[PDB]
RNA sequence: UAAUUGCGAUAACGAACGAGACCUUAACCUACUAAAUAGUGGUGCUAGCAUUUGCUGGUUAUCCACUUCUUAGAGGGACUA
């Protein structure tokens, strides 16, 4: 027997909030799709960062983060992160909340 | 001020050209009939050539207007 | 001549957008549903008295675009409200309190009716669909078809208690009113002819008639009970707003000048309700674009384009 | 790990700058277009999309070998935590990377200034281009610097449009005299653009209606 | 009709609870009292010479019937103030941390404050017992 | 639960939570009445709206207001827009929508930030000077 | 005019760059999404003061409910109507 509840929390952060957002959706219907509990999405606030550069100059930053909770089995847990891997997104895979 | 170029009035003038019925001067269907006809890619410049339609109508019904 | 004509009773001024749509309950009879552009509706309580026929007793605040239609199941509890922001909701009249949200309109809701009996709620929108739905938020029916936006439909008040038909009439802007039976889902009577579109469509409060115009103002009169053509009434204006009286055949139409109230049978223009407005330019005159007659037909409220709603009592000669 | 994110993601940037220049530097003569950098599990995939990758895969097992096993001894990679992959890149006449490569190869191929010029500027526009430009600026035979433009079809020159259609390319072409700067501007074509905005945002198009329909009198269809 | 400390205003119930720990003899004024600066962002010793000590001691207890916690250099960074810089503008800093530590030390012994849990210090029940009752005090010496 | 409304106000950066709650009269600052706040000139004006409708019309409301951010002027601004925002979301929300335009027609003919949302914020300030207009000193050499 | 921005005369007519247009920000979201990594009340348990109900505490979990304030996404919203 396996599938047994470990209460994934992924963290969910990158620079794009379409990629990152694709993937946090993704999260979002793919756990429910065959239904899974979350906690859907939580939005961390965007890091504003600033850069003073040198006539003078500036720029800026955007580190959005995220978590979404699936106390989920490890099954579809590991299908859903080995699926829909994409370019500039980070995902943590982290446990129980502790 | 509020200057409008060639463009708002060339599209608004063309706009009464085939479209004299659905445009008239009320500017909030004027709104939802420009993002049923035309493809302007701001929604910005879609109120101003919607504004300008909304003057060009309005000044229609009491009246031609040159070209 | 004439044995009785409307008579300007008095105003009520509480909103700040055009009132694009009135509601009659004759449950109480002193009730007056207001749908208006400032995304609201104010229910009033209405007094009766010459100067102040209301008062203002609620704002529906909450939709987030411009109302456009609002329907009272005649009872006059249920607020059926119809908005830009392509949103239904289910009001209660005298306490706020949305009880259900209809969404799935592509665009702005133009239309809401309830049928006679209080349960099924079409709505008519400018996405050109029409979209059927219970009180709780089923949306059971999409019926397709017309070429450009439905802008009204109704409940035909069903002549045989309604006879396993439960007709809904559209006035579309491809200038064509269908009458569709919400039996199979599909087309009933193809109703073509008019010039420009079709802003307004309206039914006999027995569920025999179509009378239906738009910026042309051939209100084109159907016999809906047969589903073919009668005659038309031209109003020369951009018509908004058609009614029948629930007691007599007066159509009361929503000019771009005002109110023209036709009397059916006999055939005849029964009064022209443009009120003097000074100030007020040539093309400038404040016309309705919402118009009902009550629940008796004996006060004609109106939603004009200068935020006001309007009364007229029908008096008698002297 | 035990990075902060803030760190993490401008470490990330460090890194994808160091891919950037390096394989720059190195695959130039392959008509390197770029890199991505994209972890999966159990891999880190650069990809090198370039325009003549054959001479990146190697003898059955060559210099991708010693191109991962650089990085690899370089960025404390474990081998097969760097991945890298080449791909033969699309159309490289829309490339003004590759056609501003092409310019510094051509200058230093002893080649014409401006025949050559606007016979690459002509096969952009041949790859059907909105437009496309080439400068070649520095100093040969004259002590005084000097510079030409080539440039064919249409251009935009400010705004947004500037971060949306254009790409401009400043190569260094290393000659016996001189440097030279070349830039090329290469308007791609906007109705091929595939990810955003197909047209300029200047753009309003009004239908022409209808022969419509007139009055028709009733002629109801019952059903 | 009910009372608390946060019910009253603070500074006439300041004056009036320094006034009242001036009768209640519970004092823990070290010994260099006035030969201190209590604070490191002023310059002169405090000007009654008599007290200050019960006045920052009123101070510090409803500033913690008021807050969950605060701490000995919670105490320093509220206490402290813009000591001039001379030729140079303001700045402000931490102030002197053994005085706003004795003032804590001393209504821990009354049981007018009891060392927190989170760090800080907590009012006590004896603490929020007295703060309100000689707050109902100050009102209606003013009713 | 009782018939209820909340509302914020908001001045330059202070903002202001109310909680309009039926019951027998607060109306209090953080742990505190109205009547306490200090900056005490202020004070005037922290009764205003209660002093333009009547000043009863919370004897069936409570008002309890907490308060972030900001200064004394934009605090005791910040409330007073709060509390007449929540006073006209009760009387519209339960009381009818007539009382609610006499509490619009009391406080709009005196005016005074009570309702509606002021848009003047601290506008960025630019290299080459210290502020958002005002440029560096210079002599011309 | 902010602009060869245009109007508006006018040996042409349709073009191009630029400006505009687009990027982004301070504004409104009592309608959508959620949030023990943001707030709300109630509730537990309970400290003080008055009691006649209450007021003020406290509680990163005593639990329940909400997203109005907070966040940050969507668009709408304004075009000088």
């Amino acid at each position: 027997q396996q599938q047994q509840i470990i209460k994934i929390r992924i963290t969910l952060t990158s620079t794009k909030v379409k990629q990152l957002e694709n993937v946090s959706s993704n999260i979002v219907k793919n756990a429910e799709q065959h239904n899974l509990v979350k906690k859907g999405p939580v939005r961390l606030p965007t890091k504003v960062l600033k850069i003073s550069t040198r006539t003078w100059e500036t720029y800026e930053m955007r580190i959005h983060k995220r978590y979404i909770d699936l106390e989920a089995p490890v099954q579809i847990v590991k299908r859903i992160t080995q699926i829909t891997i994409e370019p500039g997104v980070d995902v943590e895979v982290v446990v129980a909340s502790n | 001020g509020r200057v409008r170029t060639k463009t708002v009035k060339r599209a608004s003038k063309a706009l009464i050209e085939r479209y004299y019925p659905k445009l008239t001067l009320d500017f909030q269907t004027n709104k939802r009939l420009c993002d049923e006809i035309a493809t302007i890619q701001s929604k910005r410049l879609r109120n101003k050539i919607a504004g300008y339609t909304t003057h060009l109508m309005k000044r229609i019904q009491k009246g031609p207007v040159r070209g | 001549a004439s044995n009785e004509v409307l008579v300007l009773r008095g105003t009520l001024e509480g909103h700040n957008g055009w009132v694009t749509s009135l509601a009659t309950s004759a449950g109480q009879p002193n009730l007056l549903l207001s749908a208006s552009r400032d995304k609201t509706l104010i229910s009033w309580k209405l007094t009766g008295d010459d100067q102040k026929f209301g008062v203002p007793v609620r704002s529906f605040k909450g939709h987030s675009h411009i109302v456009q239609d609002c329907t009272l199941t005649a009872d006059g509890a249920y607020a059926l409200s119809a908005s830009w922001d392509k949103t239904l909701r289910l009001w209660d009249v005298a306490t706020g309190e949305t009880y259900q949200r209809f969404v799935g309109h592509k665009s702005d809701v133009m239309s809401v009716d309830i049928d006679k009996k209080a349960s099924m709620i079409i709505s008519g929108s400018r996405d050109k669909t029409i979209k059927v739905w219970t009180i709780k938020g089923q949306c059971l029916a999409t019926l397709l078809g017309h070429n450009d936006w439905v802008s009204q439909v109704r409940v035909v008040p069903n002549e045989k208690a309604d006879d396993d038909s439960v007709t809904i009439i559209s006035a579309g802007n491809d200038k064509m009113v269908k009458a569709w039976n919400l039996n199979q889902f599909q087309i009933e009577a193809d109703f073509i002819g008019h010039n420009s579109n079709i802003n307004t469509l309206t039914a006999s409060p027995d569920g025999t008639l179509i009378a239906s115009a738009g910026k042309d103002g051939e209100i084109m009169l159907w016999n809906l009970a047969a589903k073919k053509a009668m005659y038309t009434l031209s109003a020369q204006d951009e018509v908004f707003s058609l009614a029948f009286s629930p007691n007599r055949y007066w159509l009361a139409a929503a000019t771009a000048t005002g109110i023209k109230v036709f009397s059916l049978d006999p055939q005849y223009l029964v009064d022209d309700l443009r009120p003097e407005f000074a100030g007020y330019s040539k093309a400038a005159e404040p016309h309705a674009v919402s118009l009902a007659w009550s629940a008796d037909g004996q006060t004609l409220f109106a939603g004009y384009t200068d935020n006001v709603i309007r009364v007229w009592q029908v008096m008698t000669a002297n | 790990a035990l990075i902060s994110k803030k760190r993490k993601l401008v470490a990330d940037g460090v890194f994808y700058a160091e891919l950037n220049e390096f394989f720059t530097r190195e695959l130039a003569e392959e008509g390197y277009s770029g890199v991505e950098v994209r972890v999966t599990p159990t891999k880190t995939e650069v990809i090198i999309r370039a325009t003549r990758t054959q001479d990146v895969l190697g003898e059955n097992g060559r210099r991708i070998n010693e191109l991962t096993l650089l990085v690899q001894k370089r960025f404390k990679y474990a081998p097969g935590t760097i991945v890298l992959y080449a791909e033969r890149v699309q159309d490289r006449g829309l490339s003004a990377v590759a056609q501003a490569e092409s310019m510094k190869f051509k200058l230093l191929n002893g080649l014409a200034i401006r025949r050559a010029a606007y016979g690459v500027v002509r096969y952009v526009m041949e790859s059907g281009a909105k437009g496309c430009e080439v400068v070649v600026s520095g100093k040969l035979r004259a002590a005084r610097a000097k510079a030409m433009k080539f440039a064919d079809g249409f251009l935009i020159h400010s705004g947004q449009p500037v971060n949306d259609f254009i790409d401009t390319a400043t190569r260094h072409v290393l000659m016996r005299q001189g440097v030279l700067g070349i830039k090329v501007k290469i308007m791609r074509d906007p109705a091929k653009s595939r990810t955003g905005p197909k047209a300029l945002p200047d753009a309003v198009t009004i239908i022409e209606p209808k022969e419509e329909e007139p009055i028709l009198a009733p002629s109801v269809k019952d059903y | 009709p009910g009372v608390s400390v946060r019910d009253v205003a603070a500074q006439d119930f300041i004056n009036a609870y320094a006034s009242f720990l001036q009768r209640q003899g519970k004092l823990e004024v070290p010994g260099y009292v006035d030969i201190v600066k209590t604070s490191s962002g002023n310059e002169m010793p405090p000007q009654d010479a008599e007290g200050w000590f019960y006045k920052r001691a009123a101070s510090v207890a409803r500033h913690i019937y008021m807050r969950k916690q605060v701490g000995v250099g919670k105490l320093n960074k509220l206490y402290g103030g813009a000591k001039s810089r001379g030729v140079r503008p303001y700045k402000h800093i931490d102030a002197s941390g053994s005085i706003n530590r004795k003032v804590l030390q001393a209504l821990e012994k009354i049981g007018i404050v009891e060392i927190s849990p989170k760090g800080g210090r907590r009012i006590s029940e004896n603490g929020q017992r007295d703060l309100d009752r000689i707050a109902a005090q100050t009102l209606e010496e003013d009713e | 639960a009782v018939p209820s409304v909340q509302t914020f106000g908001k001045k330059k950066s202070a903002t202001a939570v109310a909680h309009v709650k039926a019951g027998k009269g607060l109306i209090k600052v953080n742990g505190s009445p109205i009547t306490l706040v200090e900056p005490e000139i202020l004070r005037f004006k922290v009764y205003e709206p209660l002093l333009l409708v009547g000043l009863d019309k919370f004897s069936n409301i409570d008002i309890r207001v907490r308060v972030t951010g900001g200064g004394h002027v934009s605090q005791v601004y910040a409330i007073r827009q709060a509390i007449a925002k929540g006073l006209v979301a009760y009387h519209q929300k339960y009381v009818d929508e007539q009382s609610k335009n006499e509490l619009k027609k009391a406080f709009t003919s005196y005016d005074r930030t009570l309702l509606i949302a002021d848009s003047r914020r601290p506008e960025p300030k630019k290299f080459g000077g210290k502020g958002a207009r005002s440029r560096f000193q210079k002599s011309y050499r």
